[PDB]
RNA sequence: AGGUUUUGCGCGAGUGUUUGGGUGUAAAACCCGCACGCGUAAUGAAAGUGAACGUAGGUGAGAGCUUCGGCGCAUCAUCGA
RNA sequence: AGACUAAUCGAACCAUCUAGUAGCUGGUUACCGCCGAAGUUUCCCUCAGGAUAGCAGUGUUGUUCUUCAGUUUUAUGAGGUAAAGCGAAUGAUUAGGGACCAUUCUCAAACUUUAAAUAUGUAAGAAGCCCUUGUUACUUAAUUGAACGUGGGCAUUCGAAUGUACCAACACUAGUGGGCCAUUUUUGGUAAGCAGAACUGGCGAUGCGGGAUGAACCG
RNA sequence: AGGUGUCCUAAGGGGGGCUCAUGGAGAACAGAAAUCUCCAGUAGAACAAAAGGGUAAAAGUCCCCUUGAUUUUGAUUUUCAGUGUGAAUACAAACCAUGAAAGUGUGGCCUAUCGAUCCUUUAGUCCCUCGAAAUUUGAGGCUAGAGGUGCCAGAAAAGUUACCACAGGGAUAACUGGCUUGUGGCGGCCAAGCGUUCAUAGCGACGUCGCUUUUUGAUCCUUCGAUGUCGGCUCUUCCUAUCAUACCGAAGCAGAAUUCGGUAAGCGUUGGAUUGUUCACCCACUAAUAGGGAACGUGAGCUGGGUUUAGACCGUCGUGAGACA
RNA sequence: ACAUACGACCAUACCCACUGGAAAACUCGGGAUCCCGUCCGCUCUCCCAUAGAUAAGCCAGUGAGGGCCAGACUAGUAGUUGGGUCGGUGACGACCAGCGAAUCCCUGGUGUUGUAUGUU
């Protein structure tokens, strides 16, 4: 039913869709409920601080290998030579990654 | 309708005249075509090569383009609510030069020619066309020739 | 329709480049790749329950076809594609026509 | 059902609703679709005309 | 029809009894004689152009249709073609003179009535077979009595 | 009735702006007042472009300015719109520019290098008529929304598609491999 | 919801806070920043390559300005790079 | 007997998928102001429908010494209709006469030596004209030409009339895509308030005075 | 009124020589038609194929040489939306053909002779990709053809419904009405003849002018959210183109009987056998047994014989379901 | 002015018949080794320019010649554009404002011209 010099639609619209629609009114009370509960785990935690430590890891592509973030915990070869036991640096707020390798010394 | 094709209805457009046909006079060939030329297009049925459709014959227009044997003309075609220019690729067969852009080449030298002259004798002159004018008053002798008195014929003879 | 066998046409064979003797035979469609990817696709599409599943074409009107010539090169060993117009009863064997022979019965 | 099959009544009084207007034509007509030997000429006549014409200005020439 | 209509805006004769003045030489003849199933003519004296003009003569001025009531209009419109006072304006259209263009049209086309007494049983047929069209020579002077 | 073939025919151009801004309506009121009272064309044109609506008063850049501004030097530059700033102009020479609008990064390098960055209320302070001015207009059709103006056969315009790539109109009227070429 | 043209508005080679975090008079308002979307570069099927001879060119028209000799925005036509 | 199967049978009843689809029928809610149509082109498993162009509105912009025209005049082309012709070609055709020839009567949508009326193309200049001269890789035997120019000369009588109560361009989009009537020309048909065309004007979309009465007639 | 879906290595391209159809005259067989010679011969021949233009030292015919029926993409024309397809025109850059040369040649003297997406296949690209790296098969790409859609801008497609259904249409048929009157019916004009002789007592051929809407056609304006669709029975009224009755004129009117015509529609115009029948055809009576209309008058007046659903039989047709004024 | 070569318009120039043509030219002409092409030196090709001739080609004049060209008549006729509440049952016709042909018969004429080279 093209009319004029319209763009080609592209609406996937055709599977009874509005079975499924999920509206985000609980945007505001999901946030405050967020902020409650990392308030309980705060306390709870003290003096602890509320998360665990984690390394400097390289971004794993071409297009994002030029900038640098967290990782998700610190490689074997890191925490030997740091002079940590394994099974002691989670007990203190270190988190260790078993899976993760070093190919470089940098 | 039926049939639609090129050459449909040039019976006689695109004959030739009754004791004018077979050989084609070689003025056509030593005719000389600048661009900006006003040429009456004229298809000539003799040749078959390179013609102009059938809505461009007896059109006018102006000479683009001159190519060894042909010239490019701008013919301006109406098509229902516009008009649309048109390149038409014809022989110096088919065409001739108007005589009414030359009609008004050998006036505009003559318009230079009177004003020039005019200038510097010193009195003005009128350039313009003017159209008939009403006539003015005039007498008429009747010396010679006295005014012959006619009356409406009766219808008398029926044959 | 009768065809020579030879005749000289231009070569682009990128070093000729001019008019050389060419071979000229008559193109035959060759037949058939079981592995192109429209023979795998309309494979997997057959394949199933759910029967035919592309157009069979039944019409026909064209009791012809274009004759397409196949021209070799003698010197550049190339060929070159020079389809013809439609007809019954094409030859490359080149009895050439004699006129103001006599008729036989 | 049968119907009408053509009709050019009324397409006289269409066209003439805002007038059968001609093209306007500038004072320098395209030159493509010319005779290329012309053309390609012409592209060098020009170059060489407003290099006269710049030097004559410039100094370097004085016959413009 | 269309040619006739296209005339008949070229003469300003927009509407019914609607007068202009016109020089007739070959061109405007020629015209004129396309829309003689449409229009009554003939040759104006000078009463029939001073009662005109004085009456029901109204000027173009920036395309307005102004009363002439004191010459002040003619003089800042026609002032350049000698043309300064109602007489002058009266002059160059009796008498056909060089401004008689600019002169004719500055002059808004004359919004005459309706004759008092005519026309005639059949109007719409030739002046020489009784009817109203056409060219009555002279004797629209009579018909301009009527209609001024 | 009267042969007439239009009744009551408007004029096409704008008469008023659109804009509730209340400082252009000031504005405006200054320029009615000056283009009525002076002879001046230079005002009834600042006049009418000021009703223009935002499509009509494309943006320019201090580089078209500093292009068109030789050898004008010593006039003042008028706009009726937006100066925008120019990365690739490294240096800006001294301007005398009246605009509507300036760029915070368009108004700060016009007056670091020792010229004027004025409104047209200002320009109509020192120049009521346009005295030594250079009356200068953005690209018009420079917009996005003109190359699609007019798209058909043998047009070359920008057609109306969501995405670049060898698909969605690549194959037929596109190429005489695939059909025909347009 | 996604398009397109037009109108108004903010910023403008940038623009968009509100996925999320801080805060709060508590589903509001206010603040924050990394990425990301669109734009800034196109053209090829792809490998790929990737926009100044020149006051970013010449010619004609061109509102406006003019020190009255000229300069000439936008835009159109044309010959070029 | 396509009979009966809870008043239901050429496939029962109940609930759901389900607000099934419908190019088809019906309906679609205040006022005033301004502008205001089409039943036509091309394509379509198209013929009761769409897309496309045309007709219309609105919003603009370049401007507002804007330019042109359903017109005439002058100059100059094209056409093969009406009429005419057959002691001219082709075809049809009557009669006598002299030895095929000289005559004779009547014809042609698909014949013609001729040939109107109405309609129809173009021109009537500054983007022009004249003199000198410049550029080129095109052309010429050739600084001979062609195209484009610099510098000069022609001025607003700048090279017919009339009008300009239509300046030009752009964007977005509606409705429409059943038409009908009449003068003149004209096709099929015995004819038709029949079917189908060309130009123009009307009704549809329109009231008013006349034709007693009436969609088209007259004003 | 006709044509196309083909045909042609020449019937394409170049160059040269010649003139055709026909007519007259002449030569053994030889004659109306064999071949040879001369003269005249504006094309009256030929040009593949319909028709129309065009062509004479050619565009025809014969001879000589060739493949321009090749490569590269552009511009333009016709149909046109100024889209596609088909076809065509003029150039440009190569490589060629022909001719002494100027020149001509991008298929057929011109107007028809034909085909998208997808897929397959071929030619070219010394080319690009198979995305961890490399080689070779294989596969996929880019440019150009072919394989085909004749419903020819291109769906992949047999019937029947009398068991039937739905959305609609008076855009469209079957019944009335409306225009028309070929056809049906009826009436005039002329006068060749018929009538013992004698055109017109009575007829009237060959022609020709009309009228009606009681026949049937033609059309499709009204009605498809229905105007109950034949006939008969019953009943009323109207028309005249008068069958009878009233009064008259004419006759090939002696009487009787009969025929033609005038005013005139006041008043009548039947009982039955067969058929649903309108119509028809007989029997009998009678002054006479005239012709029509009123929505083919008249179904909330009847009847239901026919027509006109569903059951059933037969004949023909169909493989069959089923069809059959 | 005439002739020749190349032309332009392409019959006022063509077709038939009769008569005449000073100078030069054109032409018919004489021969077949070479170039060349035929059944045939007919045509084409080559050589001769002495011999002969205006018989033909060519040119000119003539014909109450055929044709062609132009005019007159046909004729303000045929036809046609616009108009009327014009005429007529109609077919058609007249009028108003305009345009406006073509046959048969009749008469006159029978090429004009350019470049270049020559001519008694
Ligand atoms: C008849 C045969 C096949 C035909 C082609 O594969 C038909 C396609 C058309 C496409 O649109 N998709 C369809 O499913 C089938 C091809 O072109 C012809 C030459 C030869
Ligand atoms: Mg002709
Ligand atoms: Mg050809
Ligand atoms: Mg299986
Ligand atoms: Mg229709
Ligand atoms: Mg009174
Ligand atoms: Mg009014
Ligand atoms: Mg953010
Ligand atoms: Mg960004
Ligand atoms: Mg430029
Ligand atoms: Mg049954
Ligand atoms: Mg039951
Ligand atoms: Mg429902
Ligand atoms: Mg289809
Ligand atoms: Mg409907
Ligand atoms: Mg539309
Ligand atoms: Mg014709
Ligand atoms: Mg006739
Ligand atoms: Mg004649
Ligand atoms: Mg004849
Ligand atoms: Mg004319
Ligand atoms: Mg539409
Ligand atoms: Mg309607
Ligand atoms: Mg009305
Ligand atoms: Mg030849
Ligand atoms: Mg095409
Ligand atoms: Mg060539
Ligand atoms: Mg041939
Ligand atoms: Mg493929
Ligand atoms: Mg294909
Ligand atoms: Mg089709
Ligand atoms: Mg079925
Ligand atoms: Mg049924
Ligand atoms: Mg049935
Ligand atoms: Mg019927
Ligand atoms: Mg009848
Ligand atoms: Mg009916
Ligand atoms: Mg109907
Ligand atoms: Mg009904
Ligand atoms: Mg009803
Ligand atoms: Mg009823
Ligand atoms: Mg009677
Ligand atoms: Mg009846
Ligand atoms: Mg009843
Ligand atoms: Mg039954
Ligand atoms: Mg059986
Ligand atoms: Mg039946």
């Amino acid at each position: 039913a093209i009319k004029h010099n319209q763009q080609i639609p592209n609406n996937h619209f055709r599977k009874d869709w509005q079975r499924r629609v999920r509206c985000h009114f609980d945007q505001a009370g999901k946030k405050a409920s967020r902020r409650v509960a990392r308030q309980a785990k705060a306390a709870a935690l003290a003096p602890r601080p509320v998360d665990k430590l984690r390394p400097i890891v390289r971004c794993p592509t071409i297009k994002y290998n030029r900038r640098t973030r967290l990782g998700r915990g610190f490689s074997l070869a890191e925490l030997k030579a740091a002079g940590i036991p394994k099974l002691v640096a989670p007990t203190i707020g270190i988190s260790v990654d078993p899976r993760r390798a070093n190919l470089s010394e940098e | 309708g039926h049939a639609a094709g090129l050459r449909a209805g040039t019976r006689y457009a695109f004959s030739r005249n009754f004791r004018e046909k077979g050989m084609i006079r070689l003025s056509t060939y030593l005719k000389q075509y600048k661009v900006g030329d006003i040429v009456d297009i004229k298809v000539n049925g003799a040749v078959q090569k390179g013609m102009a459709h059938k809505v461009y014959h007896g059109k006018t227009g102006v000479i683009y383009n001159v190519t060894k044997s042909a010239v490019g003309i701008i013919i301006y075609k109406k098509v229902k609510h516009r008009y649309i220019e048109k390149r038409i690729n014809v022989r110096i067969e088919h065409i001739q030069p108007s005589r009414s852009r030359d009609d008004f080449l050998r006036r505009v030298k003559q318009n230079a020619e009177l004003k020039k002259q005019a200038k510097a004798e010193g009195k003005p002159v009128q350039l313009k066309r003017q159209a008939l004018l009403p006539r003015e008053a005039r007498t008429i002798s009747v010396v010679d020739n006295k005014p012959e008195t006619v009356a409406p014929v009766a219808y008398e003879t029926t044959i | 329709v009768n065809v020579p066998k030879t005749r000289k046409t231009y070569c682009a064979g990128r070093s000729c480049g001019k008019h050389t003797l060419h071979k000229v035979t008559q193109y035959k469609a060759g037949k058939a790749s079981a592995f192109a990817q429209g023979k795998r696709r309309y494979d997997r599409k057959q394949s199933g329950y759910g029967g035919q599943t592309k157009p069979v074409f039944h019409k026909k009107a064209k009791t012809t076809k274009k004759v397409v010539l196949r021209l070799e090169c003698s010197v550049c060993k190339q060929k070159k594609q020079l389809p013809l117009k439609r007809c019954k009863h094409f030859e490359l064997g080149g009895d050439k026509k004699t006129k103001g022979a006599a008729l036989v019965f | 059902a049968k119907s009408k099959n053509s009709s050019q009544h009324n397409q006289s009084r269409k066209a003439h609703r805002n007038g059968i207007k001609k093209p306007k034509t500038s004072r320098y007509p395209s030159l493509k679709g010319t005779d290329p030997k012309f053309r390609r000429n012409h592209r060098h006549a020009l170059h060489g005309t407003a290099k006269a014409l710049k030097e004559f200005k410039e100094g370097k020439r004085e016959t413009a | 029809p269309p040619k006739p209509r296209k005339i008949l805006q070229l003469l300003r004769l927009l509407q019914i009894n609607n007068g202009v003045f016109v020089r007739v030489t070959k061109a405007t003849a020629e015209m004129i004689k396309i829309v003689e199933p449409w229009v009554a003519y003939g040759y104006p004296n000078l009463k029939s152009v001073k009662e005109l003009i004085y009456k029901r003569g109204y000027g173009k001025v920036n395309k307005q249709r102004v009363a002439l009531t004191d010459n002040s209009i003619i003089e800042e419109n026609l002032g350049k073609y000698g043309i300064i006072c109602m007489e002058d304006l009266i002059h160059e259209i009796y008498t056909v003179g060089p401004n008689f263009k600019q002169a004719s049209n500055f002059l808004w086309p004359f919004k005459l009535s309706n004759p008092t007494g005519g026309f005639r049983t059949r109007k719409f047929k030739h002046f020489i077979e009784g009817g109203d069209l056409g060219n009555r020579e002279e004797h629209i002077n009579a018909l301009i009595r009527q209609m001024n | 009735g009267i042969d007439l073939r239009k009744h009551h025919e408007r004029s096409t151009h704008r008469k008023a702006p659109k804009s509730d801004n209340v400082y252009l309506k000031l504005l405006v009121k200054l320029y009615r007042f000056l283009a009525r009272r002076t002879d001046s064309a230079f005002n009834k044109v600042v006049l009418r472009r000021l009703f223009m609506s935002r499509i009509n008063r494309p943006p320019m850049s201090i580089s078209r300015i500093v292009a068109n501004l030789k050898g004008n030097e010593k006039k003042t530059v008028v706009v009726v719109g937006t100066v925008t700033d120019d990365n690739r102009l490294l240096t800006v020479p001294k301007v005398s520019v009246a605009a509507l609008r300036f760029t915070a990064t368009a108004r700060a390098r016009i007056e670091a290098a020792g010229g004027q960055a004025i409104t047209l209320d200002q320009l109509a302070l020192e120049k009521p008529t346009g005295a030594n001015t250079l009356l200068l207009r953005g690209p018009k059709n420079a917009r996005e929304a003109v190359k699609h103006f007019g798209f058909g056969p043998h047009k070359h315009k920008k057609p109306y598609v969501a995405s670049k790539g060898r698909k969605f109109e690549k194959a037929r009227g596109r190429r005489r491999s695939k059909g025909f070429k347009v």
